């Protein structure tokens, strides 16, 4: 049993984790009481990965809730599926952070890290064969930016033979009007480059542009984006909760999809994109769903993979379809002699077929790729980083707590080196 | 929770403060201490080095941090276990040469921030002597109109008819107690 | 090719004396091609050409067209929309 | 003109916006998105004053007066009531429920409405739990009023309240806390404690006796019962709980709380037994002992909250105990510092001692053991797994020292400070954790400030402050030396550093310790040389690898420091080090090779340590001239340079550089017979062994041997320079055998650069120095490497060779300027400048920045001025001496508008355009947009001029002709043509029919996309053929035919 411990940080992280658990519980067939009620044998063959067995056939969720503010803690606990969570995994503070990386990494963020480790150490002792960990947060505030990286490094040291995957959230000025946000985001990236195995960048600007153009929403709130985020997260973690022909776990996936330790930023995707309404248009076919999931319109990041080079691609289908049809499609589309040939779709794609369809949708495809287009986002962030470091505005807020000015220059140099390495690796052929 | 929460609870319960008092006139500080303790010589005269004393006044545990030097005072400004709540600077009125250094130190120490911060109390001793500047001249020289996030106040004093000093000390306590602690 | 055509109209807020003509451009047409067409069409420099679209399903909202490297299909431009030319 | 008050500003700044948002609530609940927007904005503003909620105290009355007025509306629907209750709950969470609710209406008549809304609450509704959470909290506020409940009279109001409390004390949401607050503030009433208190006690006993720890309901039930009992015992009199303080303990003893898995229940039981013990004593009796025993047992809990609760309980119980019992408890707490205990027990004991010292209930006779336990806790670090544990013990000891300093008087604490001062500064400047060091620094500052009379107290306080301790590297090199400058802080530092850091499980810590030893070694020569050196020589032969890794570092560093001290007095190193140290340092490599410790993954550390040891001993001029140790060192260096592919890539370059430095030091020190000569036999053998390995099929062997040969001194390259030059030139060249060996060729170049920099320029010496007889053979070899464009599965590896070739050319050019500048030709220099401009016109950010820095370096060199520079005046005018650092070449927006201006020069119009073609038709969106926006800024001045446009068209056309059948240049050029033809740049040529330029352009195209299968090439060809229809005549007909 390759168990995985899940950790939630920040308000955004807690909300995303709660929605993800809510989505996966209805798919696995778990009622709010805690027992099982599914009508299939494939829903319990891998239930020991994200859950634990207790007395009476209970399946406790394996997630930890940590924050410096209690408001989020109370909101979730009293939620629809909050009674199943373990009350001992609720570690919160009072003051918070106030959008400051220093207050969350060196001042108030270090007075709770030891308490957090207590829960982790104790939760990993009952696991028979631990595989890795997980963390969902955002790079905007101060709690999930400083305390998050701190706990990440803690796990890296105490447990250097395990796996570390994060689901960071890139902030955007179209949603938040914070000013120091960019700095905190960089300070988090400076540590995520070195202490992360796999990263799934979820750009808020791309989601806002999708909700303001495709879905046509007058005022896209937070839930309109959280729904798509939870749907994408449920689509990605399908190979880790249901078996298939592509037998792999987290270590094999990290080895096959990440060839270079410095290059590990992926771009997720999902099709079709539906809002929170309980409606449906028409059951899309396999080629239409493939073209929708491979198009730049359904990308979760504001980056066009057509201008980059694909490294490792892997798609996961969900529905009542057969592997023979998917193989025939992947073999017919990649033929230039056919009339349905396309160039904006790569060739090296690892296909996978799942039996259980998503909740509310009969057929849906999930896109996972490692395109070299994250350099655009890294340059957009570096633009804001340099347009505020020249005037030294709001820089005393970090130096008045204990931070050093050399950390910002080191982070900028690391970001520039990463951008240059991405630009150098974008041009690569093999003849 | 942790050590910081317990320290904050103890500070709110025992009503402990920390007033960083600076100055070099070695003449205007005696009366200030006399306001904190009925004594006149013991724990009243300023020291050349650095001494930490604790007095009780109006039910407030004032932790006076008397520093003699006026250079690189950022070491006393911040502390891993406790911060500074009040700042009292004593200068000379009939001295326009040593005022630029004090202004530069006050500008380098106090900085802008999001919320409120420590409270400043500028003292002007010896006003009856010829050559002393008024409140407007002191405000224009030190440039206190550009210093935000720190409420300042100029209090004059003299050996004769110095208009006392009770409101200048009462306003500091009223602004400090109404900031961290609650009225009711 | 006919099924991919977008029957959209052209309007000029600055010059209201011109008529609201309607063109049929392909769906995969880039923004740079439309900019070049308008440049010659109005003998106006293409450097200072502003592009926008308004759909009847969403009245009162104007979505601008800044990136020339993209296409009309990426901006959710459907059939029946209008193109605003600002210069 | 005396009392002047500074202008004041209101803390809260959303009063208006907030007032409008609270007033417009009647026109927001109708919509769904408006509700969410209002909720988000309302919360964000509240979160703004979260750190300091006390500033919103005056702004907490008008908001409540507008919210409760809407809640108390008899015509408002349930949706608006829930919306207002959510706002009230958010306000309570931001500020607090112990002060803000003191304003909630508490009048007899109000209690009835308060409970009525309560009986109508639906517990099975996750969308409105805030209403149920705030309703009980508001009902508690009302219970305070002093009025008989009967005055208002299942049937009675008190029975209904008790039933509601019992039903809400077993829920799972947040309401539980509110139910506990209600049952604590209502049961303890004068008219209620006579017929309900004991009744509830029996219910609580039944709940604690029937609930279990396996079920999910039982845990929550026990949690609620414990919270209710604790709150009742806290907010209750002493005479009431007295007749019932033993039954609760007897029932809790049978539940087995410490022998469970729940942490919250354990902490709640600890708090309950602490409050029971506090209530037992008068503000000794049966039961007090067991309570204290449970408190102690809990002091050694795994978690930290239980330890903190037990420490607080012990500190609160030590005050209400007699002298003998307090002394016994203090002794039992101090006895917890045993060797068989864990770090949790030590932390609990430290917290208990801190709680005891905070109240001043510690006898002066126990201070003797307090000092001992403090010294034991300040140095606590046990190895467990990969890292180590015990980082909290140091912080606990620092907090205890701080509390004891702020507790005892300066006279009562005089012998204590003089015994814990040396321990504090040491941890502050040498601890791995920053918090540990900062915590020690604050304690030392407080001790110096409170003691008054202290030596160098301000000297170190100012030098090391809360921020300085921030930089770790400096704490062991800069501040450490300044603190060690005093006689009372030199020997304890070196001893402690050697006994606890040189062997730390972290290699970085060991390197920092080795550097600190060398830095401090000078401040104490005699002691370090006579006492420390024997310990290092004894520890170099230890079975531990890290201890062996670190010790060897110290032996190398100290020896260098001792040599430096004796050289100032002009004495050999044999004065300080005796013959014993010389005999011990001669058998290190031999003993390491006899045990074969260089194998495995642990041999890399030994190979890195021995290399540094040889590098340090070679500069020390040790008397080992003519011994087997030199041959052994040479053999080991050769083996290290040969075996490089086995070592991981993470630590390969460092090992290679260390080996090269050690070889260069040894060849310069121990290989010299006469001043200016060398042993012919050893030199010839080394040359033969080094030139024969340049044909090895392994790339790592060549990469190592190139840097090994590129480090020989000047006298060792006399008469055999041409052979080494030819051997290095034969490697930089490429062949089918070695096409991807990019690294090897780059290493060969560098080596050439280092040799040219070390040897020098002498007149008439081709085989001895580098003059005009062999400068062209190096210039051509360096220029041929600029055309490297090898692409593999890893990416573009030609940049690694191009950067090396540019750096070598930069190091060579200025060399001629200082020595025989005449050697500088005009054509070669012009070609170098053109190549530099081409590499600067690329797309890579770092590569373009480096090329621009190289270009600005040779341009600003005017001592002496470099001759044969085309367009020097124009380049100086466009690139002034003041605009060097103000131009960020890493950003395309601050680089392209300055590079495009080079097209105006007839000399660089070819290479700059060839470089910009690749950037225009590249792949990055931002770079392409920047290049397109920068090209027009220069094209808009040569559009109307026919000659200037024709020259550019001819230049670009020639570029197209020179780069045929090359998809690396042809496709970017086609993309550039497609991006330019759509901008109408070439229109002054559309007036005439069949203009020369198009006739050639169209012809070149019909040859690039012939019998092709590339999709991008076909797309570019179609785009070009569609955009080239603007030329009338036969060109239009040919374009139509091609389409
Ligand atoms: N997609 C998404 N983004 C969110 C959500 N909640 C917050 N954010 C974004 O997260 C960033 C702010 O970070 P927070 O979640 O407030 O961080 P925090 O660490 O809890 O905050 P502090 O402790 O106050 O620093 C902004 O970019 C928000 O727009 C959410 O539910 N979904
Ligand atoms: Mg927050």
């Amino acid at each position: 049993m390759r168990e995985i411990v899940h950790i939630q940080a920040g308000q955004c992280g807690n909300q995303i984790g709660a929605k993800f658990w809510e989505v996966i519980s209805d798919e696995h067939g778990i009622d709010p009481t805690g027992t099982y009620h599914g009508d299939s044998d494939l829903q319990l063959d891998r239930i020991s990965v994200y859950y634990n067995e207790a007395t009476g056939g209970k399946y406790v969720p394996r997630a930890i809730l940590v924050d410096l503010e209690p408001g989020t803690m109370d909101s979730v606990r009293s939620g629809p599926f909050g009674q199943i969570f373990r009350p001992d995994n609720f570690v919160f503070g009072q003051s918070g952070a106030g959008n400051n990386w220093a207050k969350g990494h060196y001042t108030e963020g270090a007075e709770l890290v030891d308490s957090v480790l207590d829960v982790v150490r104790k939760e990993a002792e009952s696991c028979d064969c631990l595989q890795g960990f997980q963390l969902t947060h955002s790079l905007g505030g101060g709690t999930g930016s400083g305390m998050g990286t701190l706990l990440i490094s803690k796990i890296r040291e105490e447990y250097p033979d395990r796996i570390m995957n994060t689901f960071s959230v890139v902030p955007s000025p179209k949603v938040s009007d914070t000013v120091v946000e960019p700095y905190n985001a960089t300070l988090s990236v400076h540590q995520l480059v070195e202490n992360t195995d796999e990263t799934y960048c979820i750009d808020n600007e791309a989601l806002y542009d999708i909700c303001f153009r495709t879905l046509k929403l007058t005022t896209p709130t937070y839930g309109d984006l959280n729904h798509l985020v939870s749907a994408t997260m449920s689509g990605v973690t399908t190979c880790l909760r249901f078996p298939g022909q592509l037998n792999a776990d987290l270590r094999k996936l990290a080895v096959n999809m990440v060839p270079f330790p410095r290059l590990h930023f992926f771009m997720p995707g999902f099709a079709p994109l539906t809002s929170r309404g309980s409606q449906q248009y028409r059951a899309l076919t396999v080629p239409e769903l493939t073209q929708q999931v491979f198009d730049a319109k359904n990308m979760m990041a504001a980056c066009d993979p057509r201008h980059g080079r694909y490294l490792t691609v892997a798609a996961v289908f969900r529905g009542r379809m057969s592997m023979k049809e998917v193989d025939e499609q992947m073999l017919n589309v990649q033929n230039k002699n056919s009339s349905y040939f396309v160039e904006w779709i790569p060739n090296n794609v690892k296909t996978a077929v799942c039996d259980i369809p998503p909740r509310g949708l009969k057929m849906a495809v999930t896109f996972i790729g490692n395109s070299t287009a994250i350099q655009e986002l890294f340059k957009r962030i570096s633009e804001q980083f340099t347009a505020m470091f020249r005037r030294k505005a709001f820089l005393h807020w970090y130096t008045g707590e204990g931070m050093d000015e050399m950390e910002f220059t080191e982070a900028e140099s690391n970001m520039n080196d990463l951008v240059s390495e991405y630009q150098q690796y974008q041009d690569a052929t093999a003849e | 929770m942790g050590l910081l929460t317990i320290l904050k609870k103890m500070k709110q319960k025992e009503r402990e403060l920390r007033l960083l008092m600076l100055g070099l006139d070695n003449a205007g500080k005696t009366t200030i201490l006399k306001k904190f303790n009925g004594e006149d010589i013991d724990t009243i005269s300023p020291t050349l080095g650095f001494n930490i004393k604790t007095l009780e006044h109006r039910g407030f545990k004032l932790n006076i941090w008397d520093v003699g030097g006026q250079k690189s005072l950022r070491s006393y400004w911040r502390n891993y276990f406790e911060s500074t709540d009040g700042l009292i600077w004593v200068v000379d009125s009939a001295d326009r040469q040593r005022m630029q250094d004090c202004q530069r130190e006050l500008q380098s120490l106090l900085v802008e921030e999001r919320l409120a911060g420590a409270t400043l109390l500028i003292f002007a001793n010896k006003q009856d002597l010829p050559g002393a500047l008024s409140s407007n001249a002191i405000r224009e020289v030190l440039e206190l109109d550009s210093i935000r996030s720190h409420h300042w106040c100029i209090q004059g004093c003299s050996a004769v008819t110095g208009e006392n000093l009770l409101p200048g000390i009462d306003w500091l306590l009223d602004d400090i107690s109404s900031r961290i602690f609650t009225a009711d | 090719l006919k099924n991919q055509l977008l029957t959209l109209k052209i309007k000029y807020p600055h010059q209201l004396d011109q008529k609201v003509l309607e063109k049929q451009l392909p769906g995969s047409m880039t923004i740079q091609k439309v900019k070049g067409l308008l440049s010659r069409l109005l003998k106006v420099p293409v450097s200072d050409l502003l592009l926008s679209y308004e759909s009847p399903k969403k009245p009162g909202r104007e979505i601008e067209l800044e990136n020339d490297l993209k296409s009309l299909q990426f901006y959710s431009v459907e059939n029946g929309d209008c193109l605003l030319v600002r210069w | 003109e005396t009392l002047a008050f500074g202008a004041a500003l209101e803390a809260f700044g959303e009063s208006a916006e907030t007032r409008a948002l609270l007033g417009r609530l009647r026109e927001v609940h109708g919509g769904g998105a408006e509700r969410e927007v209002a909720l988000e904005r309302f919360r964000v503003i509240m979160d703004k004053y979260q750190e300091q909620p006390h500033l919103l105290d005056p702004h907490l009355e008008w908001m409540m007066n507008l919210l409760l007025d809407i809640v108390q509306d008899q015509t408002s629907p349930a949706s608006l009531v829930h919306l207002a209750f959510k706002f009230l709950y958010i306000i309570t969470k931001v500020r607090g429920y112990k002060t803000f609710l003191r304003l909630f209406p508490h009048e007899v008549a109000d209690v009835e409405p308060v409970l009525d809304l309560v009986t109508i609450q639906n517990p099975k509704d996750h969308e409105a739990w805030e209403t149920r959470y705030m309703l009980l909290l508001w009902l508690s506020v009302t219970c305070l009023i002093p009025f008989d409940f009967s005055r208002l009279d299942r049937m009675s109001i008190m029975d209904r309240i008790l039933q509601i409390a019992e039903s809400y004390l077993i829920v799972s949401d947040k309401a539980r806390d509110a139910a506990a607050v209600l049952v604590s503030r209502f049961i303890t009433r004068p008219d209620v404690k006579q017929s309900k208190m004991a009744e509830f006690l029996d219910w609580s006993l039944c709940n604690l006796a029937r609930s279990s720890f396996q079920t999910m309901q039982g845990v929550i039930t026990m949690d609620g019962t414990l919270q209710a009992l604790a709150q009742i015992f806290k907010h209750g009199k002493r005479e009431d709980c007295l007749p019932y303080a033993a039954t609760v303990l007897r029932c809790l003893d049978g539940c087995r709380l410490p022998e469970s898995n729940q942490t919250l229940l354990r902490k709640l039981g600890v708090k309950l037994v602490q409050r029971l013990g506090l209530t037992f004593l008068k503000p000794v009796p049966e039961g007090v002992e067991r309570v204290i025993e449970q408190l102690l047992v809990g002091l050694k809990d795994k978690d930290t909250v239980v330890r903190w609760s037990a420490a607080k309980g012990i500190g609160r119980m030590a005050g209400r105990l007699p002298r003998a019992l307090a002394d016994d408890v203090v002794g039992s707490v101090l006895d917890c510092f045993s060797f068989q205990e864990t770090d949790k027990a030590w932390h609990g004991g430290c917290l208990a001692l801190a709680e005891l010292g905070r109240r001043g209930l510690l006898l002066p006779s126990r201070l003797v053991d307090v000092v001992a336990v403090i010294l034991k806790a300040l140095t606590y670090d046990e190895k467990r797994g990969a890292c180590s544990v015990g980082t909290n013990v140091r912080d606990a000891a620092c907090y205890v020292c701080w509390a004891f300093a702020r507790a005892y008087e300066p006279q009562e604490l005089k012998p204590f400070v003089t015994a814990i001062s040396s321990a504090l500064v040491i941890a502050a400047v040498f601890d791995r954790d920053i918090n540990c060091r900062r915590a020690a620094s604050a304690a030392f500052q407080e001790n110096v400030g409170r003691q008054g009379t202290f030596p160098h107290g301000i000297d170190i306080l100012t030098t090391a402050d809360y921020f300085a301790v921030g930089n770790r590297s400096n704490c062991f090199l800069v501040i450490s030396v300044f603190i060690a400058g005093f006689p009372e802080y030199t020997q304890p530092m070196i001893d402690h550093l050697v006994t606890m850091k040189i062997s730390h499980w972290d290699g970085v810590i060991r390197e920092l310790a080795a550097r600190a030893l060398h830095n401090l070694a000078q401040q104490a020569p005699e002691f370090s040389a006579t006492q420390v050196f024997p310990r290092l020589l004894s520890m170099t032969l230890s079975p531990d690898l890290h201890m062996r890794h670190g010790s060897i570092l110290a032996c190398a560093e100290v020896a260098y420091a001792l040599y430096k001290l004796a050289a100032q007095e002009n004495r050999p190193v044999t004065d300080h080090l005796d013959e014993q140290a010389v005999q011990g340092l001669k058998q290190i490599h031999q003993q390491l090779y006899d045990r074969q410790l260089y194998r495995g993954l642990g041999g890399q550390l030994m190979r890195q340590a021995v290399c540094v040891l040889i590098e340090k001993l070679s500069l020390s001029k040790m008397p080992f001239r003519g011994d087997t140790v030199i041959d052994g060192w040479q053999w080991l260096i050769n083996d290290t340079l040969r075996h490089l592919h086995l070592i991981s890539s993470h630590s390969r370059q460092q090992m290679k550089d260390a080996a090269v430095s050690a070889l260069a030091a040894l060849c310069s020190e121990y290989y010299m017979k006469e001043p200016g000569e060398a042993d012919p036999a050893i030199q010839e053998e080394l040359i033969t062994q080094y030139l024969a390995e340049l044909r090895n099929p392994e790339e790592m062997t060549r990469c190592g041997f190139s840097l090994a040969l590129g480090a020989l001194p000047g006298f060792l390259l006399k008469g055999r320079l041409q052979q080494v030059l030819t051997g290095l030139r034969a490697v930089t060249h490429t062949s089918p055998e070695d096409v991807s060996f990019a690294e090897s060729r780059r290493d060969g170049l560098k080596a050439i650069a280092r040799i040219c920099q070390t040897v020098g320029v002498k007149a008439g010496a081709p085989d001895e120095a580098v003059c005009g007889e062999n400068v062209s053979q190096i210039y051509c070899a360096l220029l041929g490497c600029m055309d490297d464009y090898t692409t593999d599965s890893r990416g573009d590896v030609g940049t690694w060779v191009r950067k090396a070739a540019m750096t070598s050319l930069m190091d060579l050019t200025l060399l001629l300027a200082r020595s025989q500048p005449e050697l500088i030709e005009a054509h070669t220099c012009e070609r170098i400048m053109c190549c530099v401009a081409q590499q600067a016109s690329e797309k890579i950010d770092r590569f373009r920045a480096h090329a621009a820095s190289v270009f600005l370096t040779l341009l600003h060199f005017d001592s002496p001025p470099i001759p044969h520079v085309p367009h020097r005046g124009e380049l100086e005018k466009l690139f002034p001496r003041s605009d060097v650092a103000s131009v960020n070449w890493s950003a395309p927006s601050q680089a392209f508008p300055r590079i495009t201006q080079l097209l105006g020069l007839p000399t660089y119009r070819y290479h700059v355009l060839l470089g910009l073609v690749v950037s225009l038709g590249g792949l990055t969106e931002s770079t392409i947009r920047h290049s397109t926006q920068s090209l027009f800024e220069y094209m808009k001045g040569i559009q109307s001029d026919p000659q200037a446009l024709g020259s550019f068209s001819g230049t670009l056309l020639q570029i197209f002709e020179d780069n045929l059948l090359n998809e690396r240049v042809s496709v970017p050029l086609l993309k550039t043509l497609d991006h330019v033809l759509t901008h109408g740049c070439f229109d002054i040529f559309t007036t005439e029919e069949d203009h020369p330029f198009a006739v050639k352009l169209l012809a070149l195209c019909k040859k690039e996309i012939k019998n092709s299968k590339d999709i991008q090439k076909l797309l570019s060809g179609i785009a070009v053929f569609c955009e080239m229809v603007q030329f009338p005549g036969d060109v239009r007909r040919q374009a139509l035919l091609q389409l």
